[PDB]
C-alpha cells in the first residue's frame, strides 16, 4: 500500500512513464539532465547561470558537460540515462531508490551490455533493493484481454514477435529485430537532409522525432503509393521550423515506416516484421498456431503509424495457410499498455520471487540478468 | 439440460456455507469473476486462512485473486484440470461449475 | 438407482463417453488437462491466465506442464489421462469415486504394464471402491442381438477377433492384433509429411486424425484402385489447415486404411485384419464356426471406414471353405456399442461377483488384473 | 574408356567433386557465377570489368544479377546452380554434355519439386543422354568393404538413415531427415548474432560455415559440458574476420552439431540422428538386425564433427538390447566416399539399365525421376 510498492519505469524513446504498481495509469509521464558549462559561461540572455537544466540544456548539449538518451528503443548515452532515473526519483516521484524494488523496461534484443550496465547504475549507483528487467511488448501481452496470442512490440531500440501460451511467453519462438523508433528517425533525417535540407543544430535532431510521428503513414502498397506519390496534389505536407523557416514532406512519408517491412532501405539483411511474426509462428506448438493468427496484437510506439494494422494483416494474410482467420489487433492505447502491464505484474506477490536482489547481485555480479530475466 | 440443474444446486451449496461469512451469489457465472467470493468460499468451508486478496478491479487484480483459489485448491491434491484463471475471470460457465464441482468434491466428500 | 450404479468410462484415442450403468446412451461424450506454464507466461492477447484448460493447452502442451493421452487406443500419456479421469467425475458426471465402481474399458491386446498401471491409479489415486477392465470389442457384442458369433473389434491401441459361443468369449481363440486407429493416424501423416507436407505445431499433429476419419477409404481391389488413383479426376480431395493453407490427399486416402489388411505397409510382419478373424474360427468348436462365419460383426472406430465391410466380405469369403454362408454385419451405430455393451454388463446382478474390489487390490496388489479380467 | 563414361557430379553444399566414372578420385573438386551489374559498373579499383565471376561475385551477389546455391543440402538457387553445373561440363572437365549420362548426387530426404527441377535442367537445358540421381548416403555404402550394414548419411540438405541386405538398400526402413549441414551453418549464425555479432556482409555469410566446420565439436554429456563451458580457461576459441576484427566463441561450438541429436534446439519436433538410426532398424527382417548394428557408418560432410563416433555409440548403445555389439564406424574419408561409390556403379554395365534416358524424359516428363529413383 503505496510505501512498499516496486516504482514500474519505462524508458521510451521520445517519453518515460513511471508510476507505482498497482496502479492503473503512470504518475510521471515526461519527454526523454542538468548540463554546466565546464567553461565560466552565460549568454547575455541570461544571469550568471552555469546549470542548464531538461531541453535548454539539451540545446547546448554539444557546448557543455551534462551529468544524468534512449535511440538501443536502446541507450546511446549513460550519465544522461543516469540524469532521466535520479529525476524519476528524486524529482517526479519524490521516492527513495533504497527502499523499493524497480521494474525498468527494455527494448526486444537490447543488447547483453546494456542490460549489464542498467543492472550495475541500478544496484551500485541507486543502491535498489531489488530488480527486473522486462521486454516491453511482453508487458503489453500480459496488460490485455488476452491470455495466447502473439505480440509484435516495437519500440525505440527494439522488436520482438514472442508468442504466449496461456500467459507464458515461449523463449524458442522469441524473435529480435534491431530495428524500431530510432532507426525510423534517423533514415528519415536522411532522407530529408538528401533533400539538400539542414538538421543542423541540436534540439532540430530531435526535430525530425515529430515529422515522423506527425506525418508518417505505412502505404499498402508501397509501389502504387510511390506513383500515389507523383500523382501528387494532396502527399506534400510542410513543417515549420523553430527557425521560421519551412520543410516540405512528400514521398518520404511513407517511404520512413517501410523500412519497417524492408529492411534493405536500412541496408540491412533483415526481413521485416511482417515475416518475423510469421517465422515465430511456425516455430511454435501445432496445435496453438491457429490461436496465434487469430491474436496478433501490435504494442509499442513504432506501432502507431496509420495503415500498420492493414498492411500487417494484407502481409501475414499472403504468407499465412490459404484458410488461417487473421485477426491484427491494434488497440488504440498501444497508448500506456508496457507501463499498466509492469504495474499489474510488478504488484503481484508472484514477482517478489522473480527479482534480482541486492544479494543476488553481489553473489553474481551484473551478468546474472542474463539468466534471471529469460 | 445438466448445466441449468448443475448452477442451480451448486449456487445454493456455494450460498449455504458463503452466508456464515455474511454473503451470498446470485449468479454463479458472474459472481465468481472477481475471486472475492471464491477465495472467501474457501477460507469459510476448509477453516484456513487464505493470502490477502489483491485491492483493483482491473482484469489482472482478478486473476490475481482468482490464482490466489486456483493454487489453495491445487495444494490440496486437487489437481485443476484444463482450469484456469482466465477462463473464471472471463466467467465461462462449464470451466467455473467445474471448478466448484470440484471444491465440492474436495472439501466436502 | 443412479447412486448406485457403476460408471461406464470407456477410453478412446478420439472420443471418450461416460455414464451409468443401467442407462441406454452415454451421458457425458467428450473429446479425448490443465496445464500451467512452470514459468510465468501469458500471451499479450490474454489476462495473466496461468492454467490453460482442454485444447488450449494441448497447443502449449510442449511449452506447458499439463496435470490429468490415447493414441496402445494404449496411453501413452499417464497424467494427461488422469486428468481426463479426474474431469470425467468431477467436473462431467459429477460424481464421487469413493462410492461408485466403476467399469473402464480397454483396448483388445492392451500391453501388461498399461492394465496395471490403471488397476494402481484407479484404486489408489481416486480410491475406487471396485472395478473392472473390459476390452471393447467384447461390450459391443454382448450389447447386439446375438448371442453366437465373432467381433472384430478395431478401437485406438487394440483389434482383436473374438468368437463367443452363447455370450461366452471363447478365450484360446482369441487373437490380439497391435494396430488400430493410432497405428492408421500416424502412418497417414507420414505419408503426408513425405509429400513434403507440414504438420509441424501441436493442434495440427491431431489435425492428421480428421483426415484420416474424414477421407480415407477402404480400397476394394488395392492394385486397380491405385491405377484409380494415377486416373485421377475425382480422388484428390483437400483438407484446409487453421492456418488458411490447403492439404491434397489422393491416393493416401485408402493407403491409409490399407495397413489393416497388410500391415507389411506398417513394417509389421503381421497377418492383417481379415486373416486374425478366419484364424480365430478355425480354433475353436468345429461344431460352431458355420455359426461363427455367419456372424462376423465388426465394431469400433477403426471398423467405421467406407469399404470395410465389402472388403472384409471379400477377404474372408476368399479364404473360407466354398460353401460358407459368410455375413459381416456392420450395424450403423458401431457408433456407441462399446458403452451400451458396459452399461449392460454392470448392471447385471452378475457383475457385482466379476469385480476386483478395494480389499482383493490390497490383497494382491496391481497384477490381480490379469487373473480376473479372463 | 574415358570417352564414354558417365559424368560422376557430387553436388555438396560447401564442395562440388566431378569426374569420370571408373576413376578412383574425383578430377575437379571446387568451392560451391557469372554476375553482370544489370547497372552500368564498376568500382575505381577495377577496370571497366561488367562480369564479375566466382567469389568475388558472391560477394556483390546483392548488388548484382548472376548467371549460373546448395544450402535443400538442398538447392536454395536454382539459376546460380545451373551456373555450377555448366562450368563443371564446360570449364573443369571441358565436356559435353550430350554425349555423356550424368549421375547426379542428392541430399536424403530432398523435396520433390526439386528432384523434378534437376531432371528437367538436366534434360532440356544441357541436352543429357540420360540421367541419375542416387542419394549421397548411398553411395558411401556401394563404396565400402562392406555389404550390409546401415548408413546415417548426413549431407547439407538431408540425412538418412539407409539399412542395406547386401547391397541393396531397404526402402520401407529407410527414413529421412531434414536437418544436415545448412540448418547447422544457420543455428551457428544465429547463437552468433545472439551474442550481439554482426555478419552483415555477404562473403561473410559464408564465414559461419567456416567457424562451424572448424570449430564445432559434438558433446558427449551435452550437459557436463555447458558447465565445462561455465569451468571455461580453455574452451572459447577466436576466429578473425576478414575485416580484421575477431570473434570469439565457446559453449556455441558444441551446442551447433547438438541440434543433430536434439532437433528442438532447432525448433523441430524431429527424433535426432540416434534415433532415427534406431528406427530403421526396427524396422527391417527380424534376422539383419544384429548385422545391421555391427555395422553402424556414418558418411557425408555433417558427420565429421569432432566426438560424433562416440557419441552416435554410447546413444545407439543405451536404446539397443542390453547385448548388441554394436560398432559405429567412421572412416576418416568419410572425405570421398560419395563421388567414388557413384563412380562405381555408374561403371557397372548393370547401370546402364536403371537411368532415365532422353526417351522417357519425353515420354513422362519430369515426374519420372520419382519412379525410377527408387
Amino acid at each position: 500500500d503505496d510505501d512498499i510498492a516496486a516504482l514500474v519505469v519505462d524508458n521510451g524513446s521520445g517519453m518515460c512513464k513511471a508510476g507505482f504498481a498497482g496502479d492503473d495509469a503512470p504518475r510521471a509521464v515526461f519527454p526523454s539532465i542538468v548540463g554546466r558549462p565546464r567553461h565560466q559561461g552565460v549568454m547575455v540572455g541570461m544571469g550568471q547561470k552555469d546549470s542548464y537544466v531538461g531541453d535548454e540544456a539539451q540545446s547546448k548539449r554539444g557546448i557543455l558537460t551534462l551529468k544524468y538518451p534512449i535511440e538501443h528503443g536502446i541507450v546511446t548515452n549513460w550519465d544522461d540515462m543516469e540524469k532521466i532515473w535520479h529525476h524519476t526519483f528524486y524529482n517526479e516521484l519524490r521516492v527513495a531508490p533504497e527502499e523499493h524494488p524497480v521494474l525498468l523496461t527494455e527494448a526486444p534484443l537490447n543488447p547483453k551490455a546494456n542490460r549489464e550496465k542498467m543492472t550495475q547504475i541500478m544496484f551500485e549507483t541507486f543502491n535498489t533493493p531489488a530488480m527486473y528487467v522486462a521486454i516491453q511488448a511482453v508487458l503489453s501481452l500480459y496488460a490485455s484481454g488476452r491470455t495466447t496470442g502473439i505480440v509484435m512490440d516495437s519500440g525505440d531500440g527494439v522488436t520482438h514477435t514472442v508468442p504466449i501460451y496461456e500467459g507464458y511467453a515461449l523463449p524458442h519462438a522469441i524473435l529480435r529485430l534491431d530495428l524500431a523508433g530510432r532507426d525510423l528517425t534517423d533514415y528519415l533525417m536522411k532522407i530529408l537532409t538528401e533533400r539538400g535540407y539542414s538538421f543542423t543544430t541540436t534540439a532540430e535532431r530531435e526535430i525530425v522525432r515529430d515529422i515522423k510521428e506527425k506525418l508518417c503513414y505505412v502505404a499498402l502498397d508501397f509501389e502504387q503509393e510511390m506513383a500515389t506519390a507523383a500523382s501528387s496534389s494532396s502527399l506534400e505536407k510542410s513543417y515549420e521550423l523553430p527557425d521560421g523557416q519551412v520543410i516540405t514532406i512528400g514521398n518520404e512519408r511513407f517511404r520512413c515506416p517501410e523500412a519497417l517491412f524492408q529492411p534493405s532501405f536500412l541496408g540491412m539483411e533483415s526481413c521485416g516484421i511482417h515475416e518475423t511474426t510469421f517465422n515465430s509462428i511456425m516455430k511454435c506448438d501445432v496445435d496453438i498456431r491457429k490461436d496465434l493468427y487469430a491474436n496478433t496484437v501490435l504494442s509499442g510506439g513504432t506501432t502507431m503509424y496509420p495503415g500498420i494494422a492493414d498492411r500487417m494483416q494484407k502481409e501475414i494474410t499472403a504468407l499465412a495457410p490459404s484458410t488461417m482467420k487473421i485477426k491484427i489487433i491494434a488497440p488504440p492505447e498501444r497508448k500506456y499498455s508496457v507501463w499498466i502491464g509492469g504495474s499489474i505484474l510488478a504488484s503481484l506477490s508472484t514477482f517478489q520471487q522473480m527479482w534480482i536482489s541486492k544479494q543476488e547481485y553481489d553473489e553474481s555480479g551484473p551478468s546474472i540478468v542474463h539468466r534471471k530475466c529469460f | 439440460a445438466w448445466e441449468k440443474q448443475q448452477r442451480k444446486t451448486f449456487t445454493a451449496w456455494c450460498n449455504s456455507h458463503l452466508r456464515k461469512a455474511g454473503t451470498q451469489i446470485e449468479n454463479i457465472e458472474e459472481d465468481f469473476r472477481n475471486g472475492l467470493k471464491l477465495m472467501l468460499l474457501l477460507e469459510v468451508i476448509s477453516g484456513e486462512r487464505l493470502p490477502r486478496p489483491d485491492k483493483g478491479k482491473m482484469r489482472f487484480h482478478k486473476i490475481a485473486n482468482v490464482n490466489k483459489a486456483l493454487d489453495f485448491i491445487a495444494s490440496k491434491g486437487v489437481k485443476l484440470v484444463s482450469i484456469g484463471a482466465e477462463e473464471i475471470v472471463d466467467g465461462n460457465l462449464k470451466m467455473t461449475l467445474g471448478m466448484i464441482w470440484t471444491i465440492i468434491l474436495r472439501f466436502a466428500i
